[PDB]
RNA sequence: GUCUGGCACGGUGAAGAGACAUGUUUUUUCACUGACCCGGUGAGGCGGGGGGGCGAGCCCCGAGGGGCUC
RNA sequence: AGACGGACCAGAGCGAAAGCAUUUGCCAAGAAUGUUUUCAUUAAUCAAGAACGAAAGUCGGAGGUUCGAAGACGAUCAGAUACCGUCGUAGUUCCGACCAUAAACGAUGCCGACCGGCGAUGCGGCGGCGUUAUUCCCAUGACCCGCCGGGCAGCUUCCGGG
């Protein structure tokens, strides 16, 4: 009896918590509180090599797996919360965010309230690299 | 999840040598839904494809 | 191996009576095994949720926090914990070739609730204006910060948190701060941002229920 | 040979200025050099828009944007093909394009 | 000499879980004090209570009372 | 727990220069403007001499998140005791004394006069139609339109030079 409030229209909310960046991509479904977790998934658990972890393909596969494990419990709707590395890094999303999100919708998960969440430090510590940066 | 699609218009060549080409397509089962894809070989407006990865949403190469 | 979810229980969360829609989404807890009781491990979660979905006649760019405090019969009755604004809006307001003003304060309401308030305002461009800039001088700004702190203290040292939230929802604090300062500079855009709650008294159950009844 | 009159940096009457750090390069440059740029992009990028708005829960859901300030080096910029070199007389235009 | 396990000095109560086999003791945790130990003092005003009242704020309130916090 | 003070931040302001950015309070200085106040040539530039002087660095205490010369490893390479990645000492932080250098650049000594225009910006003073202001009409900015001073800069030219 997983959410036994049976009305066939009482949508059950969760949140997704996408953390996208370079070299990785995470999809971490939780409840309204973020304290209880449901099938955290990545991009590295699907592909073989290490230089194709952060591809939209591995992102798409992850959401399809998550959506499967999520519809097996009565969770129907979601709220989306997006994140970049932040701190003193790029603080722009990576190339796995677009692909993952779209694959949830077209799989069917009745989403609302997509928003961003990212640190944005006011004037925090000194960044790595050393005054001339990486001189490739 | 094998699919079909007809072609609407050709955009431009691409690739390191001008062998692939950009196109726009509708899926022959719903008319509103649409994507753009890379193909190889002589392709004209008025054609039909056998798509396997139903969604890629490719860009400039 | 056994799936670790079969031994769990879906409960419900419940909001106070100041809000029209009192019924929100659900949560889940684990059952009771010796120590580590459900209600104890359930006490203290914080359900960030918007304000449109509580009222459906109100703005969307606000958030309330709504900690839980007590439980009775698979329904978690909450209390106020905090307020917060939304970032898309905040970054939208911050524009260029104008001036930004900020202020804050600490005050203790009638009860023992101590809380720290924050405010913000932006200067305006008159509709016939050409000079592109619309900056201010430092002096008259000091007046405005001073004027903010007066208004908040006046409003908050009089009431205990049922009145105060009913001001916050249609934020009249800032609509009045707008009205005051328009004889110095206009300040078209004004808000109360953040209402973190620094200290709280003990748990008086009778107070909670009659608020939540 | 002064290639420029500004000397490349809009100081004109200070003495000293604070630095910043390139968002890619990671190097330490002043705030009057160090090309600026401002992003007001959406989040879904013109492709999945129809899919979301049909699979929503709300009614048409205005769908927020994303805001960023960007700093670039001079070196990292030209390699990114933001700006380009110019000829002698056209260096003296302080206008951006449409 | 020193580390460590066990029996005795070793008492009161409450929760959780066991091996046998269909209760036994066991145990981990919380609390108590009366054995035991420690410090201070010329063993000098401890706890409840209302005879307290100089006052305050919370209730009923004959505005005069007593109830609560001090 | 210790550092840092984002976006607002501008060919905008201040300071002898080095250099200066969260709130508030205190302490003592200063430019410009305004002036039918005052003293009456008291001044400009300056060998010797004297104050201040980024970063690194040295000395004695307190502290030690982040970054990271040295230093050790893993890769690329014909070789790399470098460019890359992971760790990581001195130092980076505050209090008190030393040193006195830089593309310390406007690569342009200070004082004073004269010599062409135009539209702006920042401070102060003088005025004028009008709009708002605020709470019933005034003195506050805000613009609207001009002027005057002394400032940071800018566009244009057969002034004239080179
Ligand atoms: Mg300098
Ligand atoms: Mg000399
Ligand atoms: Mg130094
Ligand atoms: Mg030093
Ligand atoms: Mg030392
Ligand atoms: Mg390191
Ligand atoms: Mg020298
Ligand atoms: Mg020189």
């Amino acid at each position: 009896s997983l959410g036994p409030q049976v009305a066939e229209g009482e949508n059950v909310f969760g949140v997704c918590h996408i953390f996208a960046s370079f070299n990785d991509t995470f999809v971490h479904v939780t409840d309204l509180s973020g304290k209880e977790t449901i099938c955290r998934v990545t991009g590295g658990m699907k592909v073989k090599a290490d230089r194709d972890e952060s591809s939209p393909y591995a992102a798409m596969l992850a959401a399809q797996d998550v959506a499967q494990r999520c519809k097996e419990l009565g969770i129907t709707a979601l709220h989306i919360k997006l994140r970049a590395t932040g701190g003193n890094r790029t603080k722009t999303p990576g190339p796995g965010a677009q692909s993952a999100l779209r694959a949830l919708a077209r799989s069917g998960m009745k989403i609302g309230r997509i928003e961003d969440v990212t640190p944005i430090p006011s004037d925090s510590t000194r960044r790595k690299g050393g005054r001339r940066g990486r001189r490739l | 999840p094998i699919k079909l699609a007809r072609v609407t218009k050709v955009i431009g060549k691409t690739g390191s040598q001008g062998q692939c080409t950009q196109v726009r397509v509708e899926f022959m089962d719903d008319t509103s839904h649409s994507t753009i894809r890379n193909v190889k070989g002589p392709v004209r407006e008025g054609d039909v494809l056998t798509l396997l990865e139903s969604e890629r949403e490719a860009r400039r190469l | 191996v056994v799936d670790p979810f079969s031994k769990k229980d879906w409960y419900d969360v419940k909001a106070p009576a100041m809000f029209n829609i009192r019924n929100i989404g659900k949560t889940l807890v684990t059952r009771t095994q010796g120590t580590k009781i459900a209600s104890d491990g359930l006490k203290g979660r914080v359900f960030e949720v918007s304000l449109a979905d509580l009222q459906n006649d109100e703005v969307a760019f606000r958030k309330f926090k709504l900690i839980t405090e007590d439980v009775q019969g698979k329904n978690c009755l909450t209390n106020f914990h905090g307020m917060d604004l939304t970032r898309d809006k905040m970054c939208s307001m911050v524009k260029k070739w104008q001036t930004m003003i900020e202020a804050h304060v600490d005050v203790k309401t009638t009860d023992g609730y101590l809380l720290r308030l924050f405010c913000v305002g932006f200067t305006k461009k008159r509709n016939n204006q050409i000079r592109k800039t619309s900056y201010a001088q430092h002096q008259q700004v000091r007046q405005i910060r001073k004027k903010m702190m007066e208004i908040m203290t006046r409003e908050v040292q009089t009431n205990d948190l049922k009145e105060v939230v009913n001001k916050l929802i249609p934020d009249s604090i800032g609509k009045d701060i707008e009205k005051a300062c328009q004889s110095i500079y206009p300040l078209h855009d004004v808000f109360v941002r953040k209402v973190k709650m620094l200290k709280k008294p003990k748990f008086e159950l009778g107070k909670l229920m009659e608020l939540h009844g | 040979t002064k290639k420029r009159r500004n000397n490349g940096r809009a100081k004109k009457g200070r003495g000293h200025v604070q630095p910043i750090r390139c968002t890619n390069c990671a190097r330490c440059v002043p705030k009057d050099k160090a090309i600026k740029k401002f992003v007001i992009r959406n989040i879904v990028e013109a492709a999945a828009v129809r899919d979301i708005s049909e699979a929503s829960v709300f009614d048409a859901y205005v769908l927020p944007k994303l805001y960023v300030k960007l700093h670039y080096c001079v070196s990292c910029a030209i390699h990114s093909k933001v700006v380009r070199n110019r000829s002698r007389e056209a260096r003296k235009d302080r206008t951006p394009p449409p």
